[PDB]
RNA sequence: ACCGAUAGUGAACCAGUACCGUGAGGGAAAGGUGAAAAGCACCCCGGAAGGGGAGUGAAAUAGAACCUGAAACCGUGUGCUUACAAGUAGUCAGAGCCCGUUAAUGGGUGAUGGCGUGCCUUUUGUAGAAUGAACCGGCGAGUUACGAUUUGAUGCAAGGUU
RNA sequence: UAACUUGGGAGUCAGAACAUGGGUGAUAAGGUCCGUGUUCGAAAGGGAAACAGCCCAGACCACCAGCUAAGGUCCCAAAAU
RNA sequence: GACAAUGGUAGGAGAGCGUUCUAAGGGCGUUGAAGCAUGAUCGUAAGGACAUGUGGAGCGCUUAGAAGUGAGAAUGCCGGUG
């Protein structure tokens, strides 16, 4: 803004005396390289809500995917050590749509290793969930353990 | 048709255009007399130039002199020189050298 | 869109030969002024000419009323300083008959350029003798 | 973010410039010369609809009692006599038939004569 | 539905801009009135 | 011969084989339309007078329904800071006169 | 002393209308058989025979 | 959900350097050939500069005053029009002459007639001889953080909320 | 066909001419200060030759349709020599 | 299908156009993107398409979000040219 630029501490000319027009600094808004009226600051953008709003706003993500068939309760994962390709042919098995959520009671390594690289696969645990992966997420899939975890949670 | 043209010559374009209009139009042999005998500043280097359009119309084409005649002429502004000169009282005033593009055109009518 | 217009492949000027003899000044170029406009034709059109001519003879025994032939003065100006003339209607008929009518009449017709050409089909002659018979010209009576 | 001002200005003032080809001088070059010429025809042209009625209508009653006084009549006498038989024939008509029909003419002349 | 988000009818509102042409109704002046204290940049009396 | 017809509050003069433009009517396209309202028969052939000719009616074909080339509308008023821009486009009907 | 209005083009190019360069009294040389000035002498033969 | 060469540090370039002052101090302007220098051997006019061919390349209206190249402004050619005329230069009406489009109640020019004293600011009131602008381009003025109040929306409710 | 109450946001505190009832001045002022109505201000259109305040009358847009107001009908210039 | 409303400065209220960026979805581009030039095109206004030439690598659309979001005047600042 005027105070931060750099120079422009003395008066150009006399205020009378000549056909120019009055002047105080040569680093004013109107002067080429001088001075900002009004610009971005930094500042935050985040606020608030009532925790009630929050458990409702969650549960109507977790409604809305069942109302369009797009929730399946697996048996378990057995995934000794990390492989995509395994993980991939998993998904072809259940015929899941090209962007898949995968839920789980607790993390576990090797579920989000071979399913991390995979493009439109996304992979987080049962109490980490959020409004924005449900409602991105073409399909659903939790797991039959973690499905009851997550009941409780809301309530 | 041939043509020749001199860029960034250092006389006024508006100097140069007095004696273009002596010549436009008339034949080649006829205009290299006029250019001649005038007593302008802007005759030897306008003849130069279409002296140099003549020897174009028979080296690289081949057409013969006797069928030469002015097609088009024209000069055209280049850059400017910006200059100072000092006045009275601490004042300076700018002045300005300005430069010409001259363009000649040779045809036979055919 | 239906309303006719006149143009000069379809225009009919006739010549007319009016009598001044006793008639008012006044009275008199008044009806010369709208033949010379053509208000009397059925085809008029506003922007262009469609008159006829006029040949007024006997101009020097036109009338006047009252003693408008000593109070009535025309002027004149030079654009020299002082340069202001003067001259009675009635010195006026008596030596030029013909600038009296010709002055009278130009002064009731519009001042633009198609009004100067329309002032240009007057004749006015102090006797009864034009020169003017090749054009055929027919009476007429004022109305 | 940073909003430059491009490609937003110079097509506005081009529109402004194509509506005055044909001005005199710098009213067909220049945007604040030719921008002042193009509001003040605007408005001219707004006025001159409205005297357009009023100008043709003015010609054709200049044109019926050029016609009417051919028969040794008036206008004011003429229109009176028609209006009495009901006849209801605008002057835009009345002139259109002057012009070329002038034994039809006639016969009107007769008919609003007769009503006095 | 991240494409297809619609808001609540009469919850939202756009702010008022002035000094942005004469159509709106608030260009040049803006609402200030004309060559007072109260026209004037950096307020004007105290509230009591 | 001719007819003075009246459509949408003014007066024509129409012929057979002609041309014209009135306001929008009621028929469409390829349809026809006839004049009711009669108001002199002209000619040399045997005339009527007024107010209207009981009868003698006209018949024309409907061939196009457009609108008029765009009109723009502005005014303002000086040292004011009023202005005002409008736009309009009036629909016409095009016939083609039969027979009278 | 100091113009009121700038001049317009139209108004420029009628003053201008007299501006123009002469074109001299040249005919050929009974010898040189170049082009020459009435009344001097030939610059590229040098005769005049007067 | 910061800038993109008048922006971003005064400085994208060797910048606290050209320059200014006795001095303490003040302080700029200057980015872009091509994928690859493959940067026009050779002939012609000219004292040179410059230019016309040839050649290189996909392209030289890409030849180092080198991507794209707007307006002011300066020139050449041409269809219509103008030397009897009093003009805020336009608008409405309208012959003649020259053309033929995003195809429709077409385009350009304009003999002649009607009407008509720029724009902004400031004022009881301005064609005003009251103020401001030579012209073109770029830049250039109700914003943000914490409190108060009122209205709309939303969750819960004798409870609501950290 | 309005009026009143509660709440949110304003602007305005330089006025002018004409008619009329008065003070002041000189039964001077396009003077000045109050009562009452209209117009301008913020109002285009027609008339008063030109002329914010006078007379008639309040422009949503388009049309080459008709009837009227003030004021007018010899010519400029629409309408009775 | 009916009657009734729509001159307007200081101001109050309402609905919209365009510009840069972001998140999802769906699409164009060396068989030629943006920009630029020209035209007799469409909408009630701000504005939106199409064809041709130039140009040579990026850019629209739909819904929503966030702003250094709109220039003819300040004897305004800088550059260019009368």
């Amino acid at each position: 803004n005027r105070s931060a630029v750099s120079g422009g501490g003395r008066k150009p000319w006399k205020q009378k005396g000549t056909g120019r027009a009055r002047q105080g600094t040569i680093r004013a808004p109107q002067w080429r390289g001088g001075g900002i009226v009004f610009g971005p600051t930094p500042r935050s953008y985040a606020y608030k809500m009532p925790k009630k709003m929050r458990r409702l706003a969650l549960r109507s993500a977790l409604s809305f995917k069942v109302q369009e068939n797009g929730l399946t309760v697996v048996d378990a994962f057995n995934f000794e050590a990390p492989k995509t390709k395994e993980f991939k042919n998993v998904l072809s098995t259940l015929e899941q749509p090209k962007k898949v959520l995968v839920v789980t009671e607790n993390e576990d390594v090797n579920v989000e290793l071979s399913a991390r690289n995979i493009p439109g696969v996304q992979v987080t645990t049962a109490q980490g969930l959020n409004v924005l992966d449900i409602t991105n997420a073409d399909s659903l899939v939790i797991t039959e353990a973690a499905a009851k975890k997550v009941e409780e949670v809301l309530g | 048709e041939a043509k020749a043209v001199a860029r960034t010559i250092r006389i006024a374009p508006r100097k140069v255009r007095l004696v273009l209009d002596l010549i436009r139009g008339k034949n080649a042999a006829e205009a290299i007399a006029i250019l001649k005998l005038t007593n302008k500043a802007s005759s030897p280097v306008i003849e130069k130039v279409l002296m140099s359009a003549l020897a174009n119309a028979e080296h690289n084409y081949d057409m013969n002199t006797d069928e030469l005649v002015v097609k088009e002429a024209y000069a055209n502004e280049g850059p400017t020189l910006k200059r100072f000169r000092p006045r009275a009282q601490g004042r300076a005033s700018a002045i300005n050298k300005r430069t010409s593009h001259i363009t000649i055109v040779v045809s036979d009518a055919k | 869109r239906q309303t006719f217009m006149a143009n000069e492949s379809n225009i009919e000027r006739k010549w007319y030969v009016i009598d001044a003899e006793g008639q008012t000044l006044g009275r008199l170029s008044s009806e010369v002024a709208s033949i010379l406009r053509g208000k009397n034709k059925v085809t008029y059109t506003p922007h262009v000419d469609t008159g006829d001519y006029v040949i007024v003879i006997n101009a020097s025994k036109i009338e006047f009323t009252g003693n408008k032939e000593t109070d009535k003065v025309y002027y004149r100006h030079s654009n020299h300083p002082g340069g202001i003339k003067s001259i009675t209607a009635g010195e006026l008929r008596r030596t030029n008959p013909e600038r009296l009518i010709e002055n009278s009449i130009k002064g009731m017709l519009p001042s633009t350029r198609l009004g100067e050409k329309q002032g240009k089909k007057l004749f006015v002659y102090g006797g009864a003798e034009h020169p003017h018979a090749a054009q055929q010209p027919e009476n007429y009576e004022l109305r | 973010p940073r909003v430059k001002g491009g490609t937003v200005t110079r097509a506005r003032r081009k529109k402004t410039i194509k509506l005055a080809k044909g001005y005199f001088g710098s009213k067909h070059t220049l945007y604040k010369v030719a921008k002042q010429q193009v509001m003040k025809s605007g408005q001219y042209a707004f006025r001159d609809r409205r005297q357009r009625k009023r100008d043709f209508r003015k010609l054709w009653i200049t044109r019926i009692n050029a016609a009417a006084r051919q028969h040794e009549m008036s206008y004011s006498r003429l229109m009176n006599g028609l209006k009495k038989a009901g006849i209801d024939i605008n002057r835009k008509m009345l002139s259109e038939i002057a012009i070329s029909d002038e034994k039809a003419f006639a016969q009107l002349v007769t008919k609003a004569k007769d009503a006095l | 539905k991240l494409h297809e988000l619609k808001p609540a009818e009469g919850s939202r509102k756009e702010r008022n801009r002035v000094g942005r042409g004469v159509a709106t109704g608030n260009g040049k002046t803006s609402g200030r009135g004309h060559k007072g204290q109260k026209a004037r940049s950096g307020g004007g009396v105290r509230p009591g | 011969m001719f007819a003075i017809i009246e459509t949408g509050g003014k007066q024509i003069k129409v012929e057979e084989g002609q041309e014209i433009f009135v306001e929008k009517l009621d028929v469409n396209e390829g349809d026809t339309f006839t004049f009711d309202k009669v108001l002199f028969v002209g000619g040399d052939s045997v005339k009527v007078g007024a107010p209207t000719v009981e009868g003698a009616t006209v018949t024309a074909t409907v061939n196009k329904q457009g609108r008029g080339k765009k009109i723009t509308v502005f005014t303002y008023k000086r040292r004011k800071n009023s202005k005002r821009k409008k736009g309009h486009r009036q629909p016409y009907t095009k016939l083609t006169i039969d027979k009278i | 002393a100091v113009p009121k209005r700038r001049t317009s083009k139209t108004r420029k190019n009628k003053r201008r209308t007299h501006f123009k360069i002469s074109v001299p009294g040249m005919t050929e040389c009974p010898n040189c058989g170049e082009y020459k000035l009435s009344h001097r002498v030939c610059k590229n033969c040098g005769s005049y025979n007067g």
